[PDB]
């Protein structure tokens, strides 16, 4: 339909050329099959659904911003709900020259079923779910656990446990207010959608591209020029959409190769941040990692780290060794 | 090597690998634990004794119901609390959820005998 | 016939969260599973002409 | 496992089979037109000057 807009002639004459639109379909169809493949590797790496605990107040410990709200038509997180609205006939047009689009496999609300069930078992189990059965633990020991990961005795914690917890829910409202006021917070995710919008636009606007031809309209050149000219016409513009579309795909590919780097890399993060504890530098958050939380976002994942920052020192002298006797 | 890396090397700890090699490829596997029969204690954050607060070194705190032991913890051993077992630092009044116990001293009986 | 039906996502589960309640492994298992990774494909070569 | 799983090892016959259908496509190809009279060479220059 893209090149032969109901045109019996410019069919014929499409199938003077090899299987072009047969490789086209397989381009499309291999790229499409890849962005569901992308979105299950990110979120659905744990089979097992939690639900969320009832008792909010985890020693101390907030997470309203993060759970998803109950009172709400879709079952996101004050967060999600900002992420989904932050990110942004034509349709009409491009569907009219045969240009579509597949809904996903996945819906929003099953991917905020997924980061529910991981954020809930995380507080309920810590890392202990995502390696084996789930495992309660007391949050407070669940933080225990972390501070030791970083080299730090728990003793710090307890002891602290009333400034942790206020520094913590103090953190987690701050990044609310960031996203919200910061207009290009999300700029990568926007990025992507504006980046496919701006190839289907090309390939619309190219149709009205001459390519030699007495014309651009099929209709018209069947309308005034007898078989054998029009033939000629014709061929001039299916050599022209043939290039448009080859030229597409190429690109699309190009991105397509380029987002599953980036699926990748989420679902390793996911993996190693959400369901463990990491000790890779810079890996999740600057500061020394202690535990994340994934949020959904349209067409992407967001995470929220939660890391350690020295802060006060003081000077002090320092020896190898203590000689005794 | 044995990497740390969650599910990096498979599901649940890693251990260990084989390769194996396949036509225009590799095949690894991966041996990894997992956790099996589990049990529910009751817990405590530190157990308050002579005034002070007494913190695992390397493990949990346990309550079998009406012992207290320590546990490592990914494995139920239960060991006698001790002093050897335990590190101190601040008193009972600071952690929320301490409870009274006894740490035994293993060099009583050696002062008695 | 075909069916068509609402993908189920994952097992219902469950855990108590619960303040002083914790689990303690008392035995284990091990195993070993399987990953299979690519690492080439066949040489070839066209002679354009 | 593996004897018994016939999908086990996929993702190494995946690549097999992609290559041989980029090969297949270039053979394939060769039988058109473009606009000529003919799919062959030899048929062309036999007949025509
Ligand atoms: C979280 O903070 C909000 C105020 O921003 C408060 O209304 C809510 O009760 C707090 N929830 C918990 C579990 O502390
Ligand atoms: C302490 O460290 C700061 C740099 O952070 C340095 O400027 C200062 O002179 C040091 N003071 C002493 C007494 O060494
Ligand atoms: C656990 O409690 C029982 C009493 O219910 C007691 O007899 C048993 O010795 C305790 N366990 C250990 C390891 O001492
Ligand atoms: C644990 O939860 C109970 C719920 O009845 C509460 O009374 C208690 O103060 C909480 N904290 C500790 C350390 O036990
Ligand atoms: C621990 O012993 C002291 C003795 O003065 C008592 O006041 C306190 O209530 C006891 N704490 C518990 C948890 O039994
Ligand atoms: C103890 O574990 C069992 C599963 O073995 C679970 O059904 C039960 O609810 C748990 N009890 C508590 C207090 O967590």
């Amino acid at each position: 339909m893209y090149i032969c807009g109901d045109s019996t002639e410019c069919s014929n004459l499409l199938l003077q050329y090899g299987s072009f639109c047969t490789q086209l379909n397989r381009a499309l169809t291999g790229i499409a099959v890849e962005q569901d493949k992308n979105t299950q590797e990110v979120f659905a790496q744990v089979k097992q659904i939690y639900k969320t605990p009832p008792i909010k107040d985890f020693g101390g410990f907030n997470f309203s911003q993060i759970l998803p709200d109950p009172s709400k038509p879709s079952k996101r997180s004050p967060i999600e709900d900002l992420l989904f609205n932050k990110v942004t006939d034509l349709i009409c047009a491009q569907k009219f020259n045969g240009l579509t689009v597949l809904p996903p496999l996945l819906t929003d609300e099953m991917i905020a079923q997924y980061t529910s069930a991981l954020l809930a078992g995380t507080i309920c189990s810590g890392w202990t779910f995502g390696a084996g059965p789930a495992l309660q633990i007391p949050f407070p020991m669940q933080m225990a656990y972390r501070f030791n990961g970083i080299g730090v005795t728990q003793n710090v914690l307890y002891e602290n446990q009333k400034l942790i917890a206020n520094q913590f829910n103090s953190a987690i409202g701050k990044i609310q207010d960031s996203l919200s006021s910061t207009p290009s917070a999300l700029g990568k995710l926007q990025d992507v959608v504006n980046q496919n919008a701006q190839a289907l636009n090309t390939l619309v606007k190219q149709l009205s591209s001459n390519f030699g031809a007495i014309s651009s309209v099929l209709n018209d050149i069947l309308s005034r020029l007898d078989p054998p000219e029009a033939e000629v016409q014709i061929d001039r513009l299916i050599t022209g959409r043939l290039q448009s579309l080859q030229t597409y795909v190429t690109q699309q590919l190009i991105r397509a190769a380029e987002i599953r780097a980036s699926a990748n890399l989420a679902a390793t993060k996911m993996s190693e941040c959400v369901l463990g504890q990491s000790k890779r530098v810079d890996f999740c958050g600057k500061g020394y990692h202690l535990m994340s939380f994934p949020q959904s976002a349209p067409h992407g994942v967001v995470f929220l780290h939660v890391t350690y920052v020295p802060a006060q020192e003081k000077n002090f002298t320092t020896a190898p060794a203590i000689c005794h006797d | 090597g044995q990497s740390k890396r969650v599910d990096f090397c498979g599901k649940g700890y890693h251990l260990m690998s084989f390769p194996q090699s396949a036509p225009h490829g590799v095949v690894f596997l991966h041996v990894t634990y997992v956790p099996a029969q589990e049990k529910n204690f009751t817990t405590a954050p530190a157990i308050c004794h002579d005034g002070k607060a007494h913190f695992p070194r390397e493990g949990v705190f346990v309550s079998n119901g009406t012992h207290w032991f320590v546990t490592q913890r990914n494995f139920y051993e239960p060991q006698i609390i001790t002093t050897d077992n335990t590190f101190v630092s601040g008193n009972c009044d600071v952690v929320i959820g301490i409870v009274n116990n006894t740490v035994y001293d293993p060099l009583q009986p050696e002062l008695d005998s | 016939s075909i069916i068509a039906y609402t993908m189920s996502l994952g097992a219902e589960n469950s855990c108590a969260y619960s303040n002083n309640s914790i689990a303690i492994p008392t035995n284990f298992t091990i195993s070993v599973t399987t990953e299979i990774l690519p690492v080439s494909m066949t040489k070839t070569s066209v002679d354009c002409t």
